């Protein structure tokens, strides 16, 4: 039965070692990405969270009847 | 083209108005883009000084600006005194 059905105990275990692995790089990969959203959203330095401002192409640079502007 | 002339005639017996409306708004629709002097009406809406120029200050390098109104250099507006 052990010889027709089943594989050796090693390939539990080491799968098992492998399973483990990539579930907790995902942990830690989830809890950095919530404090850097946290940290993006609260200082907006980078990336994410940039919200628009006015174009500053959309000045004219041009003499305007006034010399005071 | 046999069958639109006898419209047109009946047109102008029995709505004269309307064709001559119709006649006037198709003559302004399509005249301006055949005429030469509507360009002449932008030069001379550009020509009107309705602000202070102001001068640019002298670096050496632009031969194509007067040094004072009189100057030959500059635009000229003797187009329009012919006009
Ligand atoms: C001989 C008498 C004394 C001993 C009696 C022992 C009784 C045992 C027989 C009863 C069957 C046990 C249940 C079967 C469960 C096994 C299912 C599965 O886990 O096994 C697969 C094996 O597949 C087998 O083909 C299972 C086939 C069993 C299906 C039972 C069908 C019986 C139906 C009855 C039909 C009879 C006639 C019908 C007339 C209409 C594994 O696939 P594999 O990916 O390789 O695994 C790798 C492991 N290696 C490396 C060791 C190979
Ligand atoms: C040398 C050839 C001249 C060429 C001139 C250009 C084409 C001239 C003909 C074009 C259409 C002429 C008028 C329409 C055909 C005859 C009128 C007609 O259709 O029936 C009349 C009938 C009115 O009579 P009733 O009120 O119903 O009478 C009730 C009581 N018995 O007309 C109608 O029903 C609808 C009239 C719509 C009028 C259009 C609204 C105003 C538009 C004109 C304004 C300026 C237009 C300029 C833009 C267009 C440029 C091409």
């Amino acid at each position: 039965i052990a010889r027709t059905f089943y594989d050796g105990p090693e390939k539990n275990y080491e799968k098992t070692m492998a399973i483990l692995q990539i579930e907790a790089e995902k942990a830690e990969l989830r809890l950095k990405e919530l404090e850097v959203r946290r940290l993006m959203r609260a200082r907006g330095d980078g990336p994410w969270y940039q919200y628009p401002t006015i174009d500053k192409a959309l000045i004219d640079h041009s003499p305007k009847t006034t010399p005071d502007n | 083209a046999g069958r639109i002339a006898s419209f047109l005639k009946n047109a102008w017996a029995k709505e004269p108005v309307l064709v001559a409306s119709f006649a006037i708004g198709g003559l302004a629709i399509i005249l301006p883009s055949l005429s030469p002097y509507t360009n002449y009406a932008i030069r001379i809406n550009r020509a009107t000084p309705y602000n202070y120029p102001v001068p640019l200050r002298d670096d050496g390098n632009m031969p194509d600006v007067p040094s004072h109104p009189q100057d030959p250099q500059g635009p000229s507006l003797e187009w329009l005194k012919n006009l």
